[PDB]
Protein backbone atom coordinates (compact mmCIF):
# COMPACT_ATOMS: atom_id res chain seq x y z
CA UNK A 1 0.00 0.00 0.00
CA UNK A 2 1.14 3.35 0.85
CA UNK A 3 0.45 6.58 -1.49
CA UNK A 4 3.82 7.48 -3.25
CA UNK A 5 1.99 9.72 -5.25
CA UNK A 6 1.18 11.74 -2.24
CA UNK A 7 4.48 11.28 -0.79
CA UNK A 8 5.94 12.93 -3.95
CA UNK A 9 3.31 15.46 -4.15
CA UNK A 10 4.26 15.87 -0.05
CA UNK A 11 8.01 16.61 -0.53
CA UNK A 12 8.19 18.12 -3.42
CA UNK A 13 4.99 21.16 -2.45
CA UNK A 14 7.11 21.70 0.64
CA UNK A 15 10.50 22.10 -1.46
CA UNK A 16 8.78 24.64 -3.83
CA UNK A 17 7.38 26.62 -1.35
CA UNK A 18 10.80 26.75 0.37
CA UNK A 19 12.26 27.01 -2.82
CA UNK A 20 9.76 29.98 -4.02
CA UNK A 21 10.82 32.35 -0.68
CA UNK A 22 14.45 31.54 -1.51
CA UNK A 23 14.12 33.04 -5.14
CA UNK A 24 12.41 36.05 -3.96
CA UNK A 25 15.36 36.60 -1.33
CA UNK A 26 18.10 35.50 -3.58
CA UNK A 27 16.68 37.69 -6.36
CA UNK A 28 15.50 40.89 -3.91
CA UNK A 29 12.29 40.61 -5.90
CA UNK A 30 10.88 41.91 -1.90
CA UNK A 31 13.04 43.85 0.37
CA UNK A 32 15.84 41.79 2.59
CA UNK A 33 14.17 43.03 5.99
CA UNK A 34 10.79 40.69 5.21
CA UNK A 35 12.61 37.39 5.19
CA UNK A 36 13.46 35.23 8.54
CA UNK A 37 16.50 32.60 8.20
CA UNK A 38 15.35 29.32 9.09
CA UNK A 39 16.85 25.63 7.93
CA UNK A 40 15.28 23.59 5.35
CA UNK A 41 17.11 19.97 4.94
CA UNK A 42 19.25 21.60 6.97
CA UNK A 43 20.35 24.42 4.89
CA UNK A 44 19.86 27.87 5.80
CA UNK A 45 17.15 29.74 4.31
CA UNK A 46 15.19 32.91 4.27
CA UNK A 47 11.43 32.90 4.55
CA UNK A 48 8.87 35.58 4.22
CA UNK A 49 7.16 36.43 7.33
CA UNK A 50 4.76 39.30 5.26
CA UNK A 51 1.10 37.21 5.69
CA UNK A 52 -0.42 38.36 2.81
CA UNK A 53 2.55 37.09 0.37
CA UNK A 54 3.16 33.71 2.59
CA UNK A 55 -0.63 33.11 1.79
CA UNK A 56 -0.34 33.43 -1.68
CA UNK A 57 2.22 31.22 -2.34
CA UNK A 58 0.49 28.48 -0.13
CA UNK A 59 -2.28 29.05 -2.40
CA UNK A 60 -0.75 28.85 -5.40
CA UNK A 61 1.21 25.80 -4.26
CA UNK A 62 -1.91 23.71 -2.64
CA UNK A 63 -3.33 24.40 -6.35
CA UNK A 64 -0.21 22.28 -7.76
CA UNK A 65 -0.50 19.61 -5.34
CA UNK A 66 -3.18 17.36 -6.58
CA UNK A 67 -1.60 17.84 -9.74
CA UNK A 68 1.89 16.73 -8.56
CA UNK A 69 0.18 13.68 -7.06
CA UNK A 70 -1.09 12.61 -10.28
CA UNK A 71 2.04 13.52 -12.21
CA UNK A 72 0.13 16.31 -14.34
CA UNK A 73 3.04 18.47 -14.24
CA UNK A 74 5.93 18.96 -16.24
CA UNK A 75 7.53 22.06 -15.39
CA UNK A 76 6.98 24.43 -12.57
CA UNK A 77 8.41 28.13 -13.39
CA UNK A 78 9.17 31.36 -10.93
CA UNK A 79 9.08 33.78 -13.28
CA UNK A 80 10.33 37.58 -12.17
CA UNK A 81 8.96 40.08 -14.10
CA UNK A 82 10.45 43.99 -14.87
CA UNK A 83 8.48 46.96 -14.41
CA UNK A 84 6.57 46.84 -17.53
CA UNK A 85 5.17 43.18 -16.54
CA UNK A 86 7.79 41.53 -18.99
CA UNK A 87 9.93 38.18 -18.20
CA UNK A 88 13.10 38.73 -17.42
CA UNK A 89 14.57 36.01 -15.71
CA UNK A 90 12.55 32.51 -15.09
CA UNK A 91 13.51 29.34 -12.40
CA UNK A 92 12.48 26.80 -13.85
CA UNK A 93 11.69 23.01 -12.21
CA UNK A 94 11.45 20.00 -14.75
CA UNK A 95 10.15 17.07 -12.82
CA UNK A 96 9.37 13.90 -13.59
CA UNK A 97 7.96 10.90 -11.30
CA UNK A 98 9.28 7.45 -12.24
CA UNK A 99 7.06 4.32 -11.99
CA UNK A 100 7.72 3.61 -8.32
CA UNK A 101 8.01 -0.27 -8.27
CA UNK A 102 11.66 -0.72 -6.47
CA UNK A 103 11.17 1.04 -3.30
CA UNK A 104 14.10 1.60 -1.24
CA UNK A 105 13.42 1.41 2.23
CA UNK A 106 16.59 2.72 3.25
CA UNK A 107 15.07 6.19 4.47
CA UNK A 108 13.88 7.15 1.13
CA UNK A 109 12.25 10.61 2.10
CA UNK A 110 16.09 11.49 4.23
CA UNK A 111 17.44 10.50 0.67
CA UNK A 112 15.40 12.59 -1.32
CA UNK A 113 15.45 15.06 1.08
CA UNK A 114 19.32 15.28 0.94
CA UNK A 115 18.87 15.57 -3.29
CA UNK A 116 16.53 18.16 -2.91
CA UNK A 117 18.74 20.36 -0.43
CA UNK A 118 21.56 20.51 -3.67
CA UNK A 119 19.36 22.39 -5.39
CA UNK A 120 18.55 24.97 -2.12
CA UNK A 121 22.63 25.22 -2.16
CA UNK A 122 22.66 26.06 -6.05
CA UNK A 123 19.69 28.95 -5.35
CA UNK A 124 21.54 30.30 -2.51
CA UNK A 125 24.93 30.79 -4.46
CA UNK A 126 22.86 31.92 -8.00
CA UNK A 127 23.24 35.48 -7.05
CA UNK A 128 27.07 34.86 -8.51
CA UNK A 129 26.61 33.65 -11.76
CA UNK A 130 23.03 35.65 -13.21
CA UNK A 131 22.79 39.83 -13.43
CA UNK A 132 21.64 41.30 -11.09
CA UNK A 133 17.73 41.82 -11.86
CA UNK A 134 16.87 45.70 -12.90
CA UNK A 135 14.57 47.30 -10.03
CA UNK A 136 10.83 46.94 -9.74
CA UNK A 137 10.32 43.27 -10.76
CA UNK A 138 7.51 41.17 -9.63
CA UNK A 139 6.93 37.49 -9.99
CA UNK A 140 4.71 35.14 -10.71
CA UNK A 141 4.16 31.30 -11.02
CA UNK A 142 3.60 29.13 -14.17
CA UNK A 143 2.40 25.54 -13.80
CA UNK A 144 2.98 23.47 -17.43
CA UNK A 145 0.83 20.19 -17.48
CA UNK A 146 1.44 17.40 -19.24
CA UNK A 147 -1.85 17.33 -21.06
CA UNK A 148 -3.45 20.32 -22.44
CA UNK A 149 -3.84 23.26 -19.80
CA UNK A 150 -7.51 23.59 -20.12
CA UNK A 151 -8.23 20.00 -19.14
CA UNK A 152 -6.61 20.74 -15.69
CA UNK A 153 -8.54 24.05 -14.77
CA UNK A 154 -11.19 22.40 -12.53
CA UNK A 155 -8.48 20.48 -11.09
CA UNK A 156 -5.79 23.59 -10.21
CA UNK A 157 -8.80 25.28 -8.50
CA UNK A 158 -8.21 24.08 -5.24
CA UNK A 159 -8.37 27.16 -3.29
CA UNK A 160 -11.66 29.32 -2.65
CA UNK A 161 -11.35 32.99 -4.16
CA UNK A 162 -7.91 32.04 -6.12
CA UNK A 163 -8.50 31.09 -9.98
CA UNK A 164 -5.96 30.66 -12.40
CA UNK A 165 -5.95 31.20 -16.13
CA UNK A 166 -4.49 30.33 -18.80
CA UNK A 167 -1.17 32.20 -19.22
CA UNK A 168 -0.69 34.48 -22.56
CA UNK A 169 2.62 34.33 -24.49
CA UNK A 170 3.93 37.72 -23.19
CA UNK A 171 3.86 36.21 -20.17
CA UNK A 172 5.78 33.14 -20.53
CA UNK A 173 7.91 33.43 -24.13
CA UNK A 174 11.85 35.25 -23.21
CA UNK A 175 12.91 35.32 -27.12
CA UNK A 176 16.51 33.37 -27.47
CA UNK A 177 17.60 33.21 -23.71
CA UNK A 178 20.52 32.19 -22.30
CA UNK A 179 20.23 29.23 -19.96
CA UNK A 180 21.89 28.82 -17.21
CA UNK A 181 21.89 25.18 -14.92
CA UNK A 182 21.56 25.07 -11.61
CA UNK A 183 21.16 21.53 -10.17
CA UNK A 184 20.07 18.25 -11.43
CA UNK A 185 19.07 14.86 -9.27
CA UNK A 186 17.77 11.59 -9.88
CA UNK A 187 15.83 9.17 -7.00
CA UNK A 188 13.56 5.98 -7.47
CA UNK A 189 10.51 8.73 -6.41
CA UNK A 190 11.49 12.09 -8.68
CA UNK A 191 13.83 13.24 -10.80
CA UNK A 192 14.14 16.99 -11.39
CA UNK A 193 15.99 19.60 -12.76
CA UNK A 194 16.28 23.38 -12.21
CA UNK A 195 18.05 26.35 -14.58
CA UNK A 196 17.35 29.78 -15.31
CA UNK A 197 16.07 31.55 -18.32
CA UNK A 198 18.13 35.32 -18.76
CA UNK A 199 17.84 37.98 -21.01
CA UNK A 200 20.72 37.42 -23.81
CA UNK B 1 23.00 21.21 -20.98
CA UNK B 2 19.50 20.09 -22.30
CA UNK B 3 16.06 20.62 -21.40
CA UNK B 4 13.82 18.08 -20.69
CA UNK B 5 10.65 20.53 -21.87
CA UNK B 6 11.63 22.87 -24.48
CA UNK B 7 9.24 25.69 -24.64
CA UNK B 8 6.43 24.69 -26.54
CA UNK B 9 4.32 27.45 -27.88
CA UNK B 10 1.02 25.46 -28.57
CA UNK B 11 0.79 24.28 -24.95
CA UNK B 12 0.77 27.67 -22.97
CA UNK B 13 0.71 27.05 -19.06
CA UNK B 14 -1.53 27.99 -15.87
CA UNK B 15 -0.93 30.95 -13.65
CA UNK B 16 -2.77 32.17 -10.63
CA UNK B 17 -5.61 35.12 -11.87
CA UNK B 18 -4.50 37.25 -9.21
CA UNK B 19 -0.80 38.81 -8.66
CA UNK B 20 1.11 38.59 -5.67
CA UNK B 21 1.39 41.86 -3.14
CA UNK B 22 2.89 44.56 -3.51
CA UNK B 23 5.09 45.86 -0.51
CA UNK B 24 6.04 48.77 0.01
CA UNK B 25 8.95 50.44 1.75
CA UNK B 26 6.76 50.87 4.41
CA UNK B 27 5.13 47.89 5.06
CA UNK B 28 8.66 45.92 4.51
CA UNK B 29 9.66 47.95 7.50
CA UNK B 30 7.08 47.01 9.81
CA UNK B 31 7.40 43.05 9.16
CA UNK B 32 11.48 43.61 9.72
CA UNK B 33 10.36 45.48 13.12
CA UNK B 34 7.61 43.04 14.72
CA UNK B 35 7.39 39.56 12.88
CA UNK B 36 10.86 39.19 12.00
CA UNK C 1 -0.28 48.70 7.51
CA UNK C 2 0.07 44.93 8.20
CA UNK C 3 -2.84 42.45 9.14
CA UNK C 4 -1.94 40.95 12.10
CA UNK C 5 -5.53 39.14 11.99
CA UNK C 6 -4.07 37.64 9.52
CA UNK C 7 -0.46 37.18 12.05
CA UNK C 8 -2.36 35.77 14.76
CA UNK C 9 -4.41 33.53 12.94
CA UNK C 10 -1.15 32.03 10.87
CA UNK C 11 0.74 31.25 13.90
CA UNK C 12 -2.23 29.64 15.88
CA UNK C 13 -3.04 27.64 12.91
CA UNK C 14 0.90 26.49 12.41
CA UNK C 15 0.38 25.69 16.23
CA UNK C 16 -2.83 23.96 15.85
CA UNK C 17 -1.45 21.80 13.40
CA UNK C 18 1.41 20.60 15.57
CA UNK C 19 -1.11 20.00 18.17
CA UNK C 20 -2.75 17.59 16.88
CA UNK C 21 -0.13 15.58 15.53
CA UNK C 22 1.04 15.35 18.97
CA UNK C 23 -2.32 14.61 20.86
CA UNK C 24 -2.73 11.65 18.47
CA UNK C 25 1.23 10.25 19.32
CA UNK C 26 0.89 11.13 23.00
CA UNK C 27 -2.68 9.58 23.31
CA UNK C 28 -1.90 6.55 21.00
CA UNK C 29 -4.80 7.12 18.24
CA UNK C 30 -2.75 5.36 16.10
CA UNK C 31 0.34 3.20 16.06
CA UNK C 32 3.84 5.19 17.16
CA UNK C 33 5.35 4.02 13.65
CA UNK C 34 4.28 6.15 11.64
CA UNK C 35 5.51 9.85 14.15
CA UNK C 36 9.01 11.17 13.58
CA UNK C 37 10.76 13.57 15.85
CA UNK C 38 11.06 17.00 14.93
CA UNK C 39 11.77 20.29 16.47
CA UNK C 40 8.89 23.26 16.32
CA UNK C 41 9.22 26.35 18.65
CA UNK C 42 12.52 24.69 19.67
CA UNK C 43 11.34 21.99 21.87
CA UNK C 44 10.86 18.65 20.05
CA UNK C 45 7.21 17.57 18.35
CA UNK C 46 6.29 14.26 16.79
CA UNK C 47 5.19 14.66 13.45
CA UNK C 48 3.19 12.15 11.39
CA UNK C 49 4.53 11.22 8.48
CA UNK C 50 1.28 9.02 6.78
CA UNK C 51 0.49 11.66 3.96
CA UNK C 52 -3.64 11.07 3.80
CA UNK C 53 -3.73 11.93 7.67
CA UNK C 54 -1.19 14.74 7.12
CA UNK C 55 -3.65 16.21 4.31
CA UNK C 56 -6.51 15.58 6.75
CA UNK C 57 -4.97 17.69 9.25
CA UNK C 58 -4.06 20.56 7.30
CA UNK C 59 -6.81 21.24 5.03
CA UNK C 60 -9.08 21.00 8.39
CA UNK C 61 -6.70 24.19 9.88
CA UNK C 62 -6.14 25.47 6.72
CA UNK C 63 -10.16 25.95 6.60
CA UNK C 64 -9.57 27.39 10.29
CA UNK C 65 -7.81 30.05 9.02
CA UNK C 66 -9.95 32.84 8.11
CA UNK C 67 -12.42 32.44 11.04
CA UNK C 68 -9.39 33.27 13.06
CA UNK C 69 -8.39 35.62 11.25
CA UNK C 70 -11.91 37.50 11.94
CA UNK C 71 -11.89 36.37 15.36
CA UNK C 72 -14.97 34.25 14.68
CA UNK C 73 -13.30 31.52 16.84
CA UNK C 74 -14.28 30.44 20.53
CA UNK C 75 -12.66 26.76 20.74
CA UNK C 76 -10.95 24.30 18.44
CA UNK C 77 -11.44 20.78 19.86
CA UNK C 78 -9.91 17.46 18.96
CA UNK C 79 -12.69 14.98 19.74
CA UNK C 80 -11.17 11.42 20.07
CA UNK C 81 -13.16 8.63 18.99
CA UNK C 82 -13.59 4.80 19.97
CA UNK C 83 -14.74 2.33 17.54
CA UNK C 84 -18.58 3.22 17.67
CA UNK C 85 -17.70 6.77 17.40
CA UNK C 86 -18.64 7.73 20.95
CA UNK C 87 -16.23 10.45 22.32
CA UNK C 88 -13.41 9.10 24.87
CA UNK C 89 -11.38 12.39 25.27
CA UNK C 90 -11.87 16.40 23.89
CA UNK C 91 -8.92 18.71 23.51
CA UNK C 92 -10.74 21.78 24.08
CA UNK C 93 -8.29 25.20 22.87
CA UNK C 94 -10.43 28.30 24.13
CA UNK C 95 -9.37 31.28 22.19
CA UNK C 96 -9.91 34.67 22.61
CA UNK C 97 -8.26 37.48 20.37
CA UNK C 98 -8.37 41.03 22.12
CA UNK C 99 -7.90 44.40 20.92
CA UNK C 100 -4.39 44.62 18.81
CA UNK C 101 -3.09 47.39 20.15
CA UNK C 102 0.08 48.28 21.86
CA UNK C 103 1.48 46.38 19.27
CA UNK C 104 5.26 47.57 19.37
CA UNK C 105 8.51 45.64 20.92
CA UNK C 106 11.13 43.56 19.30
CA UNK C 107 9.87 40.85 21.76
CA UNK C 108 6.08 40.49 21.23
CA UNK C 109 5.94 37.19 18.42
CA UNK C 110 8.78 35.32 20.05
CA UNK C 111 7.15 35.96 23.51
CA UNK C 112 4.00 34.08 21.86
CA UNK C 113 5.71 30.88 20.37
CA UNK C 114 7.56 30.46 23.48
CA UNK C 115 3.86 31.09 25.52
CA UNK C 116 2.99 28.36 22.87
CA UNK C 117 5.83 26.20 23.09
CA UNK C 118 4.36 25.65 26.66
CA UNK C 119 1.41 24.36 25.07
CA UNK C 120 3.69 22.05 23.49
CA UNK C 121 5.84 20.75 26.49
CA UNK C 122 2.86 20.09 28.48
CA UNK C 123 0.92 17.52 25.45
CA UNK C 124 4.09 15.73 25.41
CA UNK C 125 3.81 14.56 29.09
CA UNK C 126 -0.05 15.19 29.62
CA UNK C 127 -0.06 11.18 29.91
CA UNK C 128 1.09 11.81 33.60
CA UNK C 129 -2.04 14.01 34.54
CA UNK C 130 -5.14 12.18 32.15
CA UNK C 131 -6.68 9.11 33.25
CA UNK C 132 -5.66 5.82 31.58
CA UNK C 133 -8.22 4.84 30.11
CA UNK C 134 -8.54 2.65 26.08
CA UNK C 135 -7.21 4.98 23.67
CA UNK C 136 -9.42 5.82 20.61
CA UNK C 137 -8.71 4.78 17.04
CA UNK C 138 -10.01 7.70 15.17
CA UNK C 139 -10.96 11.53 15.91
CA UNK C 140 -12.31 14.96 14.15
CA UNK C 141 -12.04 18.29 14.91
CA UNK C 142 -14.82 20.69 16.25
CA UNK C 143 -14.87 24.45 15.41
CA UNK C 144 -17.11 26.32 17.50
CA UNK C 145 -17.94 29.90 16.25
CA UNK C 146 -18.58 32.65 17.96
CA UNK C 147 -21.78 33.20 15.76
CA UNK C 148 -24.05 30.54 14.19
CA UNK C 149 -22.09 28.02 12.59
CA UNK C 150 -24.56 27.32 10.49
CA UNK C 151 -23.96 30.78 8.84
CA UNK C 152 -19.60 30.14 8.71
CA UNK C 153 -20.29 27.22 5.87
CA UNK C 154 -19.49 29.21 3.12
CA UNK C 155 -16.81 30.97 5.15
CA UNK C 156 -14.56 27.94 6.46
CA UNK C 157 -15.04 25.67 2.95
CA UNK C 158 -11.87 27.25 1.67
CA UNK C 159 -10.63 23.77 -0.25
CA UNK C 160 -12.40 21.91 -2.65
CA UNK C 161 -13.39 18.49 -2.06
CA UNK C 162 -13.27 19.34 1.65
CA UNK C 163 -16.50 19.83 3.18
CA UNK C 164 -18.01 20.99 6.57
CA UNK C 165 -20.81 19.67 8.52
CA UNK C 166 -22.58 20.74 11.72
CA UNK C 167 -21.53 18.32 14.37
CA UNK C 168 -24.21 15.85 15.51
CA UNK C 169 -24.81 15.94 19.31
CA UNK C 170 -23.74 12.36 19.59
CA UNK C 171 -20.07 13.22 18.39
CA UNK C 172 -19.59 16.05 20.62
CA UNK C 173 -21.62 15.60 23.96
CA UNK C 174 -19.57 13.80 26.73
CA UNK C 175 -21.98 13.65 29.95
CA UNK C 176 -20.30 15.12 33.04
CA UNK C 177 -16.78 15.04 31.73
CA UNK C 178 -14.19 15.12 34.52
CA UNK C 179 -12.32 18.54 33.21
CA UNK C 180 -8.06 17.78 33.05
CA UNK C 181 -6.97 21.81 32.77
CA UNK C 182 -3.46 21.50 30.87
CA UNK C 183 -2.63 25.04 29.83
CA UNK C 184 -3.18 28.55 29.99
CA UNK C 185 -1.52 31.52 28.41
CA UNK C 186 -2.61 35.16 27.90
CA UNK C 187 -0.94 37.70 25.87
CA UNK C 188 -1.88 41.46 24.15
CA UNK C 189 -2.29 39.58 21.02
CA UNK C 190 -3.92 35.92 22.46
CA UNK C 191 -4.97 34.58 25.15
CA UNK C 192 -5.89 30.70 25.07
CA UNK C 193 -6.23 27.70 27.55
CA UNK C 194 -6.29 23.75 27.14
CA UNK C 195 -8.12 21.27 28.82
CA UNK C 196 -9.27 17.98 28.60
CA UNK C 197 -12.62 16.50 28.71
CA UNK C 198 -12.85 12.56 30.49
CA UNK C 199 -15.01 10.24 30.46
CA UNK C 200 -17.12 10.48 33.84
CA UNK C 201 -16.52 8.38 36.83
CA UNK D 1 -10.84 25.84 37.68
CA UNK D 2 -13.29 27.56 35.14
CA UNK D 3 -13.92 27.25 31.34
CA UNK D 4 -14.19 30.06 29.31
CA UNK D 5 -16.96 28.09 26.73
CA UNK D 6 -18.90 25.72 28.70
CA UNK D 7 -20.39 23.12 26.27
CA UNK D 8 -23.49 24.19 25.31
CA UNK D 9 -25.82 22.28 23.43
CA UNK D 10 -28.14 25.02 21.88
CA UNK D 11 -24.49 25.98 19.67
CA UNK D 12 -23.49 23.23 18.18
CA UNK D 13 -19.95 22.99 16.09
CA UNK D 14 -18.60 22.75 12.60
CA UNK D 15 -16.61 19.50 12.13
CA UNK D 16 -15.05 18.40 8.41
CA UNK D 17 -17.42 15.70 6.68
CA UNK D 18 -14.35 13.64 5.90
CA UNK D 19 -12.77 11.41 8.29
CA UNK D 20 -8.91 11.15 9.30
CA UNK D 21 -7.75 7.62 7.54
CA UNK D 22 -7.89 4.08 8.82
CA UNK D 23 -4.11 2.98 9.42
CA UNK D 24 -3.21 -0.06 10.00
CA UNK D 25 0.04 -1.42 11.88
CA UNK D 26 0.99 -2.85 8.32
CA UNK D 27 0.67 0.83 7.13
CA UNK D 28 2.53 2.04 9.81
CA UNK D 29 5.60 -0.22 9.49
CA UNK D 30 5.77 0.59 6.33
CA UNK D 31 5.47 4.58 6.90
CA UNK D 32 8.40 4.13 9.88
CA UNK D 33 10.26 1.91 7.20
CA UNK D 34 9.90 4.06 4.17
CA UNK D 35 8.91 7.69 5.40
CA UNK D 36 11.43 7.92 8.42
Amino acid sequence: DLNFGQVVADVLCEFLEVAVHLILYVREVYPVGIFQKRKKYNVPVQMSCHPELNQYIQDTLHCVKPLLEKNDVEKVVVVILDKEHRPVEKFVFEITQPPLLSISSDSLLSHVEQLLAAFILKISVCDAVLDHNPPGCTFTVLVHTREAATRNMEKIQVIKDFPWILADEQDVHMHDPRLIPLKTMTSDILKMQLYVEERA
Amino acid sequence: FIPWFPYDGSKLPLRPKRSPPVISEEAAEDVKQYLT
